[PDB]
């Protein structure tokens, strides 16, 4: 496994903003709860790499469909709450650390499809404003998102 | 280390927190804490910018008093709400959609660093002030114990009560303010404005508010001068308003159309507490 001697499994998130300084929030799969795309590192592929995958495989958006804005420089780490944590599974993953990307779609909406997998984790998307998702993801989450979103305000606010 | 700043805006000093990228629960507990001058930072109310609960808007922001109770007067601290935001960097939009305890604002960052407010279209109509009165008119009639005076009535919101003196310093606000404010056709009381006209778009004004009397800035006081006096045909579509908390510009092209409050926010300090 990629999981880490401290349970951390690697893992790379995303951020996806239009020009009017939106960011799209997706809806996982058949549950309530929305958040940012976010997928597992497999091996032998960089940050990068999985990102790509990652984008085109849950949101369907091409290499050409956005442009890397910005990019967080070293992990961020968030743990699972202790509720959620499967103990039989070995190497236990207690945890999930990240790289954060922020993209800017290049192209139009019309551009993004969630049904692109056989196994889709989202089945739905909008755009809400910049600080939103920090309120509305998941409490286990949300010191990981504070920090992102605020590495990324300034060059999201530096746009139109 | 939670960092804020100190603002002044309405002649009130506000402490201005940024919650959006800093994890703070503000319980009343800590809310006297840090009103405490000599425990804390003290302020007269407290500012915290809160992510929106609304996908179409920016941010929520609420006030809590030194009591650390959460105030829900409508418009308060607007204006340092949104220079703080971009001060800081947490926006760069000149129109700031916000929710407050009272509903929620579109809020303008003029290229000058002032900030506008819609305060709505006011209404002159006595049911609704509420006012003892057969129909509208321009100016009333009211014999205020042993004086008969002439004003105009309006709401926005809250009841107001204008007349025109020849100066504010030569104002009789402490024995007229109370006789007119709890007078009979004002069945909910109303806010007296004492309204010196120094021209068709220059105003000083002092206000003996509802319950309270004479604060040195009253924002609504301010709207309802200008929109008596343009009703009344005595003053020019965008007027300069000076109270003794300070300058306010008000602005309304008359009936059918949103009366505009501009005001300043000064940014006077920021700072460093550790919880
Ligand atoms: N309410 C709520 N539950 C969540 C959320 N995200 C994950 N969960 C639950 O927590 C479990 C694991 O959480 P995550 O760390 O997000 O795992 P994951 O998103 O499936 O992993 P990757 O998408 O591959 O990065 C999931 O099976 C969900 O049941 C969320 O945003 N809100
Ligand atoms: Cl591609
Ligand atoms: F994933
Ligand atoms: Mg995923
Ligand atoms: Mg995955
Ligand atoms: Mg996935
Ligand atoms: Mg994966």
């Amino acid at each position: 496994s990629m999981i880490d001697d401290d349970g951390y499994r690697p893992n790379v998130g995303i951020v996806i903003c239009n020009r009017q300084g939106q960011v799209m929030w997706a809806r996982r799969f058949g549950q309530h709860s929305w958040q940012f795309p976010q997928g597992g590192i497999n091996p032998g592929e960089s940050a990068e790499q999985a990102m790509y995958r990652e984008l085109f495989e849950e949101v369907g958006l091409s290499r050409k469909d956005v442009r890397i804005l910005a990019s967080t420089r070293n992990w961020l780490r968030y743990k699972l709450p202790k509720r959620l944590v499967r103990w039989d599974t070995k190497p236990v993953c207690i945890g999930q650390k990240q790289k954060w990307f922020l993209l800017q779609l290049v192209s139009g909406d019309a551009e993004i499809n969630m049904q692109t997998s056989s196994t889709p984790e989202f089945d739905g998307w909008r755009w809400v404003s910049y600080w939103y998702p920090v309120r509305q993801v998941v409490s286990f989450k949300r010191d990981v998102y504070r920090r992102v979103m605020k590495e990324f305000a300034s060059v999201v606010m530096s746009l139109a | 280390s939670m960092q804020f700043s100190k603002m002044h805006g309405l002649g009130n000093d506000f402490m201005v927190v940024d919650a959006v990228t800093q994890n703070v629960f503000f319980s009343p507990e800590l809310i006297r804490r840090l009103a405490d001058a000599h425990l804390g930072v003290g302020f007269d109310q407290l500012l915290v910018v809160e992510p929106p609960y609304d996908p179409e808007l920016d941010f929520h922001y609420r006030i809590f008093n030194a009591d650390g109770s959460e105030v829900a007067q409508c418009g308060n601290g607007a204006r340092c709400f949104a220079r703080f935001v971009r001060l800081k960097g947490l926006t760069n939009k000149r129109d700031i959609r916000v929710s407050t305890a009272n509903g929620r604002m579109v809020l303008t960052v003029t290229d000058d660093d002032l900030v506008r407010v819609n305060m709505g279209e006011p209404n002159f109509e006595p049911s609704a002030v509420p006012f003892r009165a057969n129909k509208a008119e321009k100016t009333y009639i009211m014999r205020a114990a042993e004086q008969t005076i002439l004003c105009g009535v309006v709401s926005m919101g809250n009841p107001h009560c204008v007349i025109q003196v020849d100066d504010v310093d030569t104002a009789a606000v402490e024995t007229l303010g109370p006789v007119l404010e709890s007078h009979e056709r004002f069945p909910e009381r109303a806010n007296i404005g004492f309204m010196q006209v120094v021209k068709r778009e220059h105003i000083r004004l002092r206000v003996y508010e509802r319950g309270a009397g004479e604060t040195q800035a009253c924002g609504s006081g301010a709207c309802a001068a200008v929109a008596v006096g343009i009703q009344q045909g005595l003053l020019a579509e965008e007027v300069r308003v000076e109270l003794p908390g300070g300058r306010l510009d008000i602005a309304w092209k008359g009936p059918g159309h949103p009366l505009y409050m501009t005001g300043p926010a000064v940014h006077v300090a920021d700072g460093f507490i550790h919880l």
